[PDB]
C-alpha cells in the first residue's frame, strides 16, 4: 500500500474469471438481444 | 535531541575557516522528500524540528544534481552517536 | 548473518523499489542513472542485548546499550 | 583480562577406535553454535546442516560457516572434549593436520571452507552417541577462491544437461583435484547464480568502447602470454559494438560505474572469516594468526 | 602494558645529504614486511617487490600492501632508524609529506595506494647501502578511487594512438584526464608521457572482461529458466543491449565454453579485491598550519 511499491511482482490482487459462469451469462444476454 | 542519535558528516568544500555540517537521520529525511507513507511516524516529528524543507536545502544547492549522477553516498562519512 | 548474506537479503527488501524505477529506462538509458544504493557498516552490537522501546515528543525511539562504532566504506549494491 | 575455554560434556564413554582419530587431530578448527563453557555435542559438529540423508548444499553450508564462532581443540579426554575459542582480534596458535595437504609459510593468508574433496575422510562418525561430527577445511585464499570458482561453474553446466573433467576439477600449480558432487541441492547455489545474472548483464551494458577497440588492435597480431583465451580469433560480437567513434568523456562516466560495480562483486564471492598468518613454523606444523571479524 | 617499537639498523653510515630528505618527512606511513623489532633494510620500502631492473607492477604491489604491516617514523638517527608499530585500531599521529601535495581534511578516509607517479616524487635513494626505500602514495579514498580511474582510461587511449593515429585526439585526451576535480578544487597531475607501465596489467584485465562479459551473460541468462527464477532478473533483460542478445552460441563448442566461464569468474574476484580492500585508515582531526592529522588504522 505504498507508492514506491506500486509495481510489485506478486501484487495482492489476482484475477479469477470462472469461464463456466461467463459463458452462461453471455448466452442468455444473446438470447434477449 | 535525545542525546544518542546517529550522525553524518556531509562535506562539499572547505569554504569557511571552521564550519561543519551535520545530519541527523530525521534531518536527512527532510532533504529526501519522500512520501509520508514510507515513514508514517517521523514525518510529523521531523516536520516540527524544521521548516518545510527549504531551511536546509539552501546550504546544498546541488540536491537535484547530486541525486542524478549519484555522488551523495560518496559524501557521507558515518560518525557515530552523540555524547 | 555476515556480509555474504545480507547483500542478498537487502535485495529482497528493496525488490519493489528496483522494479518501479527500472520501468523508466526502457525509454531512456542514462549510465549516470544506473547507480542505485549503498551499504555502510555502522559498527558491531553485542549479542542478546534487548533493544528497549521508548517514547518521546509522540515518537517511539529504540535504544542499544553497549553499542560500539566501527565505520566502514560505502559499497554499491544492486 | 579475557578467558577463552569451552569444555564439552558428553553422555557416554568414547571407544578406543574413535578416540584414536580424535587423538590424531589435536590441533583443528571446527565451528560450534553457542558461546558458553558447557555445551552439548549436537552443536560441535558442522553436520547440523550437512547430514548424510539430507542432500548437502555446499554454498548454504559455507553460508552457514560465517555465522558461527570457530574453535580450536586443546585435549581429547575419554569423556569430555576440551576446546579453546577464537575471538576477533586475538593471536593464537593454529596447527594444520588437514588431510588434502598444502604447504604454508610465514606471511600467508587463509580461509575456512566446508569439506569439498572427501567427506568420508574429513568426517568421523560417533557410533557410541549416534551423532556425527563434520570438520571444515582450511585453505589458502587463492585456492579458497578457486574451488568456489569451479563450483559456481558446475551448477551452470548441470542445469544445461537437463563431461566431468572440465566441470569437477579444480586446477592449481602442480596438482589437480576432484570435487565431491554426488548429491548437491542446487537451489541455494543457484540464488548466487541468480544474482550473477543481475551483475553481469549490467556490466555488459556500460562496456567501454575504447577498451573494446584495444583488443581488436591486440589479439590479431600482438600475441601476449595471458591473452591465449581467445586463441587468436576475435569474437563475432566485438566487431559489432566498435562501429561508434571514440570520445573521452563518454568513457569517464562509464569506467567509474564499471569501477563501482566491481566493488559489489566482493559481496557475492565472499569466503568465510579470513586468517592473516604472520608467523608459521615448518617442521612443527604450528602457526600463529589473528582471527578476522566477519 | 604492551610495548611496540621498530628499530632498523644499518651496515654503513648515512650521508649528510640523505639525512635532510628523511628529516623532511619525519612523519609518514611506511610498509614493513616483518613484525619484529630488529630488522634489516630490505623490507621497509617497496624495494622488496618493485625495482628498476624488474618490470614495474601494480597488482603485485596491491597484493603486497594488504598482506604487509604498516609503520610510522618517529625519529631518524644515523644510522639506526626508529619506526613505530601500527596496531589494529590504534590512535596515533601522522604528518603528511607526500609528493605531489594533495590536501587532507578531517573526517576523510585514508586509502594507501602504491606510487604510480615519477621516481623523485616517490622514493629517496640511499646511496650508502645501495638500496631504494619507496614511500607509498597516501591519497583520500574518493580521490584514490578516482585518481586511478582517469589515468587508467588515459593508458588505454595511449595504446590506441600508438596503434592507429586517427582514432584519438591528444587535446581531447589530455584536457579530460590529467585534470582531476575534487572537493571543489582541481589538481593537474604529472602525466609522465616522456617515453605508464604501472597500469598495463589493469589495462589487460578490464579489456578481456569487456569482450567476454557480453559473451558470458547470454549463456547465463538462458541456462537459468525456472519456475523459481528470482523476479528481479526479468527486469534486467531490458538493460542488456539488443546487439548482445544476437550471439549464435553454436560457434563456440562445449570444451571452449568451460574454459571461458572459468576464465570469466577467475578474473572477476582477482580484479574486485584489488580495487576494494587495502590498508585503509581514518582521520578525525586535521590542522593545516601544523600539517598533523591524528589517525586510526582499521585492518581489512
Amino acid at each position: 500500500t505504498e507508492a514506491g511499491r506500486f509495481w510489485a511482482p506478486h501484487p495482492e490482487n489476482v484475477l479469477f474469471i470462472h469461464k463456466p459462469t461467463m459463458e452462461e451469462t453471455r448466452r442468455v444476454a444473446l438470447g434477449l438481444r | 535531541e535525545p542525546l544518542g542519535t546517529f550522525l553524518f558528516s556531509f562535506k562539499q568544500e572547505d569554504n569557511g575557516s571552521s564550519m561543519d555540517m551535520l545530519l541527523t537521520p530525521t534531518s536527512l529525511f527532510m532533504l529526501s522528500g519522500m512520501e509520508a507513507a514510507k515513514a508514517p511516524q517521523t514525518h510529523k516529528v521531523a516536520g516540527v524540528w524544521y521548516g518545510s524543507g527549504s531551511g536546509l536545502a539552501d546550504f546544498i544547492p546541488n540536491l537535484s544534481e547530486l541525486m542524478d549522477t549519484g555522488e551523495f553516498h560518496t559524501l557521507l562519512t558515518p560518525v557515530g552517536p552523540m555524547v | 548473518k555476515g556480509f555474504a548474506e545480507v547483500v542478498a537479503m537487502i535485495k529482497d527488501h528493496f525488490t519493489d523499489v528496483i522494479r518501479t524505477k527500472y520501468i523508466q529506462l526502457r525509454h531512456e538509458l542514462y549510465i549516470n542513472r544506473l547507480v542505485f544504493g549503498a551499504v555502510c557498516t555502522l559498527g558491531t552490537v553485542p549479542f542478546d542485548s534487548h533493544p528497549v522501546h521508548q517514547s518521546l515528543n509522540s515518537l517511539p525511539v529504540l535504544v542499544f546499550a553497549n553499542f560500539e562504532a566501527a565505520c566502514g566504506p560505502w559499497t554499491v549494491f544492486l | 583480562a579475557l578467558d577463552k575455554s569451552i569444555v564439552v560434556n558428553l553422555t557416554s564413554r568414547l571407544f578406543a577406535d574413535e578416540l584414536a582419530a580424535l587423538q590424531s587431530k589435536i590441533g583443528s578448527v571446527l565451528p560450534l553454535g553457542d558461546c558458553h563453557r558447557l555445551q552439548n555435542i549436537q552443536a560441535l559438529g558442522l553436520g547440523c546442516v550437512c547430514s548424510r540423508e539430507t542432500s548437502p548444499d555446499y554454498i548454504q553450508i559455507m553460508q552457514y560457516l560465517s555465522k558461527c564462532t570457530l574453535a580450536v581443540l586443546e585435549e581429547v579426554r575419554p569423556d569430555s572434549l576440551r576446546l579453546t575459542r577464537m575471538d576477533p582480534s586475538d593471536n593464537l596458535q593454529i596447527k594444520n593436520v588437514y588431510a588434502p595437504f598444502f604447504q604454508w609459510d610465514s606471511n600467508t593468508q587463509l580461509a575456512v571452507l566446508p569439506p569439498l574433496f572427501s567427506r568420508k575422510d574429513s568426517t568421523i562418525v560417533l557410533e557410541s552417541n549416534g551423532f556425527d561430527i563434520v570438520f571444515p577445511m582450511v585453505v589458502p585464499q587463492q585456492l579458497g577462491h578457486a574451488i568456489l570458482q569451479q563450483l559456481l561453474v558446475y551448477h551452470i553446466y548441470s542445469k544445461i544437461s537437463a563431461l566431468d573433467l572440465y566441470t569437477t576439477n579444480v586446477s592449481f600449480m602442480g596438482r589437480t583435484y576432484r570435487l565431491d558432487v554426488d548429491n548437491t541441492d542446487p537451489r541455494t547455489a543457484l540464488r548466487v547464480l541468480d544474482d550473477l545474472s543481475m551483475y553481469l548483464c549490467i556490466l555488459s551494458a556500460l562496456v567501454p568502447r575504447g577498451c573494446l577497440r584495444l583488443l581488436t588492435a591486440l589479439v590479431r597480431h600482438d600475441r601476449h602470454p595471458l591473452t591465449e583465451v581467445f586463441e587468436g580469433v576475435v569474437p563475432d560480437e566485438v566487431t559489432r559494438i566498435d562501429l561508434d567513434q571514440l570520445s573521452v568523456p563518454d568513457d569517464i562516466t562509464r569506467m567509474r560505474v564499471m569501477f563501482s560495480y566491481l566493488q559489489s562483486l566482493s559481496s557475492i564471492f565472499n569466503l568465510g572469516p579470513r586468517l592473516h598468518v604472520y608467523a608459521y613454523s615448518a617442521e612443527t606444523l604450528a602457526a600463529s594468526c589473528w582471527y578476522s571479524p566477519r
